[PDB]
């Protein structure tokens, strides 16, 4: 008709896109708090019992 | 940007395997909300009001309350999680239960929207009308105006909604959402319980960035106009940190 | 111990005077506050047809499923019966006048929770 | 910045992969359980789980939960009325109340993720003996247990923690961020710890 | 776990000594505090007919809804009913007498919440 | 003065419609009150209040 | 005394319509929101036979034990039953048709606590 | 007044597939929470005899008094039966086939406090 947005979108501007990119789901961390953590010296070890 | 994974456990030497983010977007297309008043030269000068400035008050609130209506109807549909009470259980219970759905969706919410007869049906909830239960008697006394109630299930937040604000397309113009609104009938909405910073109302103005009012004379007529407008849209960035409750 | 009185839950009815000879009452549980109801009596001024109904829609009768339960002569009372049905199952009791002329229904019952 | 991005998720990735180790020992290898079968799932069903460690003569001070776990304990008429539990922290915070990391004698509160488990579903994972959940018959819910008698043991060559290494493929124009870390879970007394089952 | 003794709901009756020929007893739920009945019992002194009936009017009976329930003969009790009336929907119990003689009417049951 | 409404959602380079804001009053017409009493000078005098 | 009204517990339904020939309806304790049920109504539609199963997983119904209850005939309610289902015992109540034809089955009664 | 919804105390069920000819499903209420059950159904699969058993001995069936209740004949179930026994008064149920092959028996009821 005139000139509209939606005739346009894509040849006289850009759709804005922000430069926050929104977050997934995040997992709850626990385990370092909830266990006693052992640094080891070798990947393979014992525990004496 | 896509969830945050597990890694592979993997045999020593072996090749590390790739599971990189992947990326989507939402869209907003912000619709324009308009509202117009005319009034004539004879009863702008005869009125004991400012007419003209009666309007454009008319005109802002009736904009504002497009916003909450454009707001609330994508909260409300496009919510990914739902508590069904099954008429049961229906008010801390209720909201505990909508925050556990977000919860195993791993979101935290902070926010409820709320409708009067939610509202209602909370009040009467033996956990917040006792002060015994509630270990406040603020329900009881002051109803919505209470802390505990802006201080439920973890959440920081309580917006009470008006039951005219979504879009049931009853009203004139307007299309109508895929929910109803309300908590007196199976499958009514009446609370949704959200993160605030996860839904986006997403405002543009061509000459700002708000509410644009205009005023018009017709010489021919005598007739003084005033024209509101304002593109809003509406979008949950992660609509798995919502949940509505439902009757 | 500890010592209670009982009284017993909402009282339930629904009613039409006047029901044509192929029109019906319709039991709604969503005209209990609880949600669900348990219908004891139906008393019934003529001939009726009882029928249980299970809608498609949340709020109104579109059938689904329907069950003829039993069909009554004349006038009476059926008294006694747990016929039940809640809003959430979408669960609707019909009685459909079979006299050939006008009839009173009146149904009664209590209110269960859902 | 895509790579520091994916840097971050690498990390994340392995964070999460330390926790489903953990869970996946923590709920598989426990050597008690109390079965809910229903009924008292809330504050009953963490003092039950709590005296079937006492009865192997062991004391827990840690909880692990699952969301339908807090759910259900959350409406547990107990902790949601002020009255029951002396406090209405429950009832306004939820799982921020000081409560929930002090019930049953238990000191630490680790709420977990349902996706945190051993399903077997995730690619590369074989899953464990269980099911981590609270909804259906037979779901481990929750794991009361001494946090001091569960060992997450932690190996990397170079360093203490994730090592991130990235490269260039030049042939290719790609580059690649790896992340890597070395972890095992195991209890020492395996029976300190209790499941508790719906 | 907690101990309750349950006692069971208010008592209800509504009676009527010397009722005439053709007259009733009529049973309002206006009567019972929770303002819901539940009659059991019909001692019914002669022949009556028990007929349940819906009024226009919140407080008075301007009938509406009328069915005949039931004819009794002779003296005896009905035991073991179900008959509900409650204020709120305006439902009465009516017991006329159709002995061609006074005859004295006792109704009993509980009372139930609406 | 007539009820807050809501805006109308309008295609692009479409009219504004109008909702303008409608009056109406509610009427008082204050009724007399009254109330009178007669005493006389005996009774007046003689009453102990 | 303290006085309470009760009201009853939580209505259970399960329905299906135009359930085939051979096919049924598996009502599921686990539907329930306290994992037990009895089913006092089955409104039946046609021709079914009742059964009651035990499962050998907790979750998934492989049968165990299986007792064919009794057999309906025609259309009609079987009122007044007492069949009892719990998740945690892992008992399933099935209405299989019978009919030689498509049938609408709807099955009520309360959830029970474990 | 207070309003309070009752849902219905603890489902019981003992249950045994392929009992074998003259074997028995023995009911022990030492398995319910509440040490004392109600058995309103029983579900036989075949030909049974159920006997109400006296111990001896508190924690194991050693006969003192022995009832047979009732002889049970081909499939089907008994239901809404009130046979009662407890932990504390040594009483147990014992469901016994006589059909002369294997037989799948289901019992249910409720739980009962002491
Ligand atoms: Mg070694
Ligand atoms: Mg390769
Ligand atoms: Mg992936
Ligand atoms: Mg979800
Ligand atoms: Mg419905
Ligand atoms: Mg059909
Ligand atoms: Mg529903
Ligand atoms: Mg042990
Ligand atoms: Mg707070
Ligand atoms: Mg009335
Ligand atoms: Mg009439
Ligand atoms: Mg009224
Ligand atoms: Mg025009
Ligand atoms: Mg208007
Ligand atoms: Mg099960
Ligand atoms: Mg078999
Ligand atoms: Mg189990
Ligand atoms: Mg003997
Ligand atoms: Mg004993
Ligand atoms: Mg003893």
């Amino acid at each position: 008709f005139a000139a509209s947005d939606p005739e346009y979108v894509d040849t006289l501007f850009r759709e804005q896109l922000l430069e926050v990119v929104m977050e997934g789901r995040e997992l709850r961390k626990v385990a370092r708090e909830a266990s006693n953590v052992i640094n080891a010296n070798t990947r393979v070890g014992d525990v004496p019992i | 940007a896509s969830d945050e994974e597990f890694a592979r456990p993997t045999g020593q030497g072996a090749e590390i395997r790739d599971d990189g983010e992947t990326y989507t977007t939402v869209a907003w297309n912000a619709t324009k909300l308009t509202e117009g008043s005319r009034v004539t030269d004879e009863m702008r000068d005869q009125a004991m009001v400012d007419l003209i400035e009666r309007n454009i008050q008319r005109v802002g609130a009736s904009l504002e309350n497009g916003i909450n209506r454009v707001f609330l109807t994508e909260l409300v549909d496009n919510a990914q999680n739902n508590h069904d009470t099954a008429g049961s259980n229906q008010g801390y219970q209720a909201l505990n239960s909508a925050v556990g759905e977000v919860d195993k969706d791993d979101f935290r919410p902070d926010t409820y929207v709320t409708h009067p007869d939610y509202r209602t049906q909370l009040f009467n909830d033996t956990n917040l009308a006792y002060a015994n239960r509630a270990g406040t008697n603020e329900v009881l006394r002051n109803r919505e105006d209470a802390p505990i109630v802006g201080d439920i299930a973890g959440l920081d937040m309580h917006a009470a909604m008006s039951s005219a604000t979504y879009d049931d397309g009853t009203d004139i113009g307007w299309s109508g959402g895929s929910e109803t609104w309300g908590f007196s009938s199976d499958g009514d909405k009446g609370a949704v319980v959200y993160d605030r910073d996860n839904i986006h109302t997403i405002l543009y103005a061509p000459n700002g960035q708000d509410v644009e009012i205009k005023d018009y004379e017709d010489p021919i007529r005598d007739i003084t106009g005033v024209n509101g407008r304002l593109h809003v849209d509406c979008q949950y960035s992660q609509g798995r940190s919502s949940a509505t409750v439902q009757y | 111990t500890d010592t209670i009185v009982n009284v017993q839950g909402s009282f339930f009815s629904a009613s039409a005077s006047g029901v044509a000879d192929t029109e019906s009452l319709l039991i709604d549980p969503q005209d209990a506050k609880f949600g669900a109801i348990e219908i004891h009596n139906i008393a019934h001024g003529g001939s009726v047809d009882v029928e249980l109904l299970t809608s498609s829609d949340d709020t109104e009768l579109v059938e689904d499923a329907a069950v003829t339960l039993d069909s009554f002569t004349g006038e009476g009372i059926s008294q006694g019966n747990q016929i039940e049905a809640s809003d959430n199952t979408n669960t609707y009791i019909r009685i459909t006048n079979t006299s050939g002329g006008a009839i009173d229904i009146i149904a009664t019952g209590r209110e269960v929770s859902q």
